[PDB]
């Protein structure tokens, strides 16, 4: 017999496909998939904080302050935000939280409020601090009662609702969130009986801002058995800005209001039902955590930190080695 | 396969060859074996980590989607935002998804060559003091020990050395 | 003087070129266009259904009911609409319909309305339901007339204008757009004489919307000679959804109203003819009756249309390098 | 070419091989001809099929402009939606017209090496029975049948039963 | 004996590009096609000049604020630089409302042509000469005002009546124009400058309406001012006519601008110096035939192509290995 | 290289051949040089200029960001823009970025692939009439005349001619 030598290539038991542009299917001995498809079905911290659970409360029940919502109340510290798709508690009281969706973008960018009284009670003189709340807003425990951070102001027993005037100057250096609101009674009666006779205005301003308004009296469908409404407001008192109130009449008051950290991560606002664990994350995104070193994903679009490119592909393998040709064994 | 030695003139792959992507299987008297060539086999994994390692890096930004609701007197910009995200989307799952076919195809072809060069290298090292057999084995026309078999994987065959005998086998036959 | 066997490749007689990286004007033995450049200048049903053609109307003028735009009034659907670029009938008597582009960007969503009488004219009580018509607004046969879809509201001869009120619970599956006015004399006098003496609001109210509005009493340049205005709003009212109207004076009531039932819409501007033709892919300048992938004609299509590029051909060499003999 | 075969060593192509793009032209007493090799050819068909069909797949999405109107407090948005569409514009149109090009040149160096490779299948049956011209022509130094040529195409060429015939003439 | 071999070109290059397989490839001939050099300047843009607003900024420039004075006449601009640290703008305190949109529509210009809209004389039996305020010097005078509003105010012994004025566009130019509404701090300070009773603010062309009224309450002082301004901007196109009504707290139009017709407003501190440019850039002009550039994505004129590359190299040359010597 | 030539079977390049990319060098009783091969240099002088040409006409559109300020109440369409704009950034970056790295590999393969159809031009003429020395060398067996040298060249190299002169030479040694 002669002596041979012969030139070939590695062959082994893979039987991992990728394809090209010639040809699909083609078996190779080494691959990388560079796509990730896994999740964890669920909620962590990510920077080691926790995010904010919103539980049965919407974004608005939160920081107007809805009775019901009394666990979230005060100081809040989050990496993000987690709103319930069927949380029930937001506004309790009827009618519209004006800019709502520049509120909830201006949210999702800050890291923490402090909560603080920014208008005490006593701001406002001559008129009933006390009297103001109502069935539509009830607490876990008295039927008849009204959001924490604001004050519905009625004129006392006398005929007269005085003008009345406050001040806070932002000496702070942090921007303060803070809300107010207007009150249109369902007809002519009620504005009587509630707030002085003849026109009503709501007026504020700041160096950089001006508002006004006046009272659209008219009746509405019953919402929470209420057929009157309530104008919601919100606005960004920055450092060393004065803020002036000055009203006749259907003022619904600032009365707490929050200090208020932009951050420098995104941040987000995930509207979702799945669990919050005590977990730490690289990668959350809105149906889950990522946990992968790869560099696409196709799990989803919407994420807070250091994600994989987003791609509507179910794979992305690469050869590596060669095509798989190896001996047919009987 | 584009250098047609893969799946081509050379037919199959050796399970034997466990040390290397490329190599050489040999028959002698003192024994027979696999042994991969190193240094062909190394500069591919080279080539190969580096071109994953540029994907991967070239791959390393990401379109961020946002969270942002729309009320119901913002349907054109809310469709304008659904319309630009889904348009870096479809960009990007097109670029991936291109980019792997085309990668692959080459990477197939790179193999292929560094095989075909492995075997016209020990071709033209052999001349005529070997025969091709086919399927790119080489039967020597001389004794080819262990020592002779290493010269040829390492581009140190004797030509000279073995003409004589070679030339008086070709012509026995 | 030795027999042969060559190896070797096909040539024959195309004269079909492509570019590549390396070379421009390479002719080769088979290829393929993947850009299509044809159109047919028309447009076509798209899932066998017909467009909507405005004709001489705008799409304001059309869904406000303007007096000329009957042919267009009641029932309506389709598979995308197409306004005439030079459409006279619109919005006849002068005023500003209220967040106008975001009621055209809903109106394309639809595919289909169903007009319906929102508010009978005996809603609203005390007043004139009779009288609100204007030489602003002629219909083919009458001098004086209003939009279908609204009702202009008046004193009734004997004074006052009193608090009127109507309300509507929509009942039914789908959303209803629907329309309203304010009226803007251009004088008191005007004012007194078709309103009260007093001031005059117009609030309407559902579960989830506010409005409120008052008149502004000036002169504005005149338009179809009228120096007075309407301003002009619409809403989407939601199933389950109830609206409450109250006003004293100077409403536009809402008269009519559309159920409106919501893929991909088009408004095309375009002067192009509509034909007794089906199509898949109809583009603004024309329906691509095609296989190919990419199109040059336009970006703004209904159905299943090619990917629009700027190219002018976009030709793959499938066979090799002709060289022919 | 890349693979040095088409508009190279081979200097042409043969408008009289009608039914394949790579194969083999033959003379002999017998006459002579044009023969497509099915196999390569169908080979290269079915790559060149898929190619395209992968692009046609992967070119399979759109971007879909909408001409919205947009007032005149909204020069800003009509703007940005304007810079948006074309810019999408702009990068299909740039994908588009680079791959046809990198295709392009791709397909011409793939049927070049195929003409390559069938070029040195043959040598390789042929060994020192027949002279390799420089022109992808082998010259016999046998007398080369009907047969003989089609077990040429057919990879069945049995070179030890011309050997001597062959070393006569080649030396003689 | 004697040889031949076949061989590849070498030389002394040590230039590198990098490949998918390779990094730092020393290649014989390579072209660089990105550009990451700039002059730091700004220039001319088709042999125009840019308007350099100096200490002041676009509000301040087009309001006409008494210290802007230095840019008060037609200027004609390729772009525009506003400084960051211009501090003369709006000088009595309030909101030029839609500010974003003005600043944009201002960008997409060429030339403006500044000219006397309404003369004083066009509002009868009111005083057209006392509407100034220390919140508005001129570097000459403590008290002064817009050049292009006149703040008008009752008469010394009088009533303030109703004032009208119309202006028709019979030009081929749109025209921009501003007005505003003055907020008294006060119920004293409204009486003392305008009549006792309900002030209104009415205008009007074919295609807009306005109406406002005073809004009267004590803000934060700014400049010395607890009162505000509401400033407004508009465009009158050609053929409308622009109609104005008002009974008190009107901040008229005095002078506009006939405003004519890619644009761009750059700020920055970069200095306008007497040369050319085909190519700038917010950070400086490029002077370059290269294909990409790092500089800025924010340009005018014709520039190349902008990305985050450091460099992007391409081999046209063989790889390069010289004999060792 | 991919091809095996560059860097490769053919060690290193010549800095005295300086009239083009591909060349032949000879050495003969009347004299040695490096001359290069006009026709295959010229040819791959055409391609490559045509790539950089090509790459540049499809690189000529520009996506253009803006200046355009945006109020405390539009956090969302001024978030919206500068996504929009670092997306087609970030989408045009890495189309350069990749391109470059892609066409690079591909130029040098393109070289490679030119030098190894030359070897094998003379390779194919010279047939046993020269003796393949390591390199990209080849000896001949018989004289080899300037003009002999001149049709290996272009392809005219007579065999037969020098067929005998070669044979006997070849084997006396
Ligand atoms: C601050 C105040 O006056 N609160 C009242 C409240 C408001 O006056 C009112 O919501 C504005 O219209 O009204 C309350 O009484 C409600 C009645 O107005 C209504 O007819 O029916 C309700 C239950 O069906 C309720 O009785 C309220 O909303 O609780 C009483 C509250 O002290
Ligand atoms: C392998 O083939 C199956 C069907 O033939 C297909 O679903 C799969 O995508 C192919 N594998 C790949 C893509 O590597
Ligand atoms: C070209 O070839 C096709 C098929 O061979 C033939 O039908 C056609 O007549 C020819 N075209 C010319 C040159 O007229
Ligand atoms: C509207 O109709 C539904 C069902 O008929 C009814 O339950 C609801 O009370 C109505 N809404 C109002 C408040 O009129
Ligand atoms: C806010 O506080 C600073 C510091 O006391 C003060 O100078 C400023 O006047 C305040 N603002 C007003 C309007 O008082």
């Amino acid at each position: 017999p002669g002596d041979k030598i012969c030139i070939g290539y590695h062959a082994n038991n893979s039987t991992t496909q990728v394809d090209t542009l010639l040809e699909k299917n083609v078996t190779v001995t080494h691959s990388v998939e560079l796509l990730e498809n896994q999740k964890e079905k669920r909620f962590c911290k990510i920077m080691n904080k926790a995010p904010l659970d919103l539980k049965d409360c919407t974004i608005e029940g939160w920081i107007l302050g809805n009775p019901k919502c009394d666990l979230l109340l005060g100081d809040q510290s989050w990496s993000y935000i987690v709103e319930r798709p069927n949380a029930q508690n937001g506004i309790c009281y009827p009618g519209v939280l004006n800019e709502l969706e520049e509120l909830k973008a201006f949210i999702g960018s800050g890291e923490r409020v402090e909560r603080f009284e920014m208008f005490p009670k006593s701001t406002w003189a001559g008129v009933d601090t006390s009297r103001g709340v109502t069935n539509a807003c009830p607490s876990y425990t008295i039927d008849s009662s009204f959001y924490r951070n604001l004050v519905w102001i009625v004129k006392t027993d006398s005929a007269t609702y005085p003008v009345i005037k406050g001040t806070y100057n932002n000496t702070g250096t942090q921007p303060i969130l803070y809300f107010w609101g207007v009150h249109h009674p369902l007809d002519t009666t009620v504005q009587d009986n509630l707030y002085g006779s003849g026109d009503k205005y709501v007026r504020m301003g700041t160096e950089s801002m001006n508002f006004a308004k006046s009272p659209e009296i008219a009746a509405r469908p019953a919402v929470n058995d209420q057929r009157s409404r309530i104008d919601y407001y919100w606005s960004v008192l920055r450092p060393g800005e004065t803020l002036n109130v000055e009203s006749n009449g259907n003022l619904i008051a600032p009365w707490y209001a929050y200090k208020f950290v932009s951050t420098n991560k995104k941040g987000a606002v995930f509207k979702s039902d799945l669990p919050i664990e005590n977990c730490d994350a690289t990668c959350q995104t809105i149906t889950g955590v990522l946990r992968t070193n790869k560099t696409f994903q196709n799990v989803s679009p919407l994420w807070i930190g250091e994600c994989p490119k987003y791609v509507k592909s179910e794979s992305l393998r690469l050869a590596t080695g060669l095509r798989n040709v190896p001996q047919i064994a009987t | 396969g584009i250098f047609g030695a893969i799946a081509g003139f050379i037919e199959g792959g050796w399970t034997g060859m466990i040390d290397g992507w490329y190599g050489y299987h040999h028959e002698n008297s003192q024994g027979s074996g696999y042994a991969a060539d190193r240094e062909s086999t190394q500069k591919a994994i080279d080539g190969i980590t580096n071109k994953v390692n540029s994907i991967i890096n070239k791959m390393n930004t990401q379109f961020e989607a946002v969270d942002h609701e729309f009320s119901n007197l913002e349907r054109r910009i809310g469709n304008l935002n659904k319309r630009m995200e889904d348009g870096f989307l479809d960009v990007w799952t097109y670029n991936a998804e291109l980019l792997v076919l085309l990668e692959n195809e080459r990477t197939l072809d790179l193999h292929d060559a560094n095989v075909k060069n492995l075997y016209e290298k020990v071709k033209s090292q052999l001349r005529d003091n070997a025969n091709d057999l086919g399927n790119g084995c080489f039967e020597f026309w001389h004794k080819c020990d262990n020592e002779c078999m290493e010269s040829v994987k390492n581009g140190t065959y004797d030509y000279p050395k073995y003409q004589k005998e070679s030339k008086l086998n070709r012509q026995g036959i």
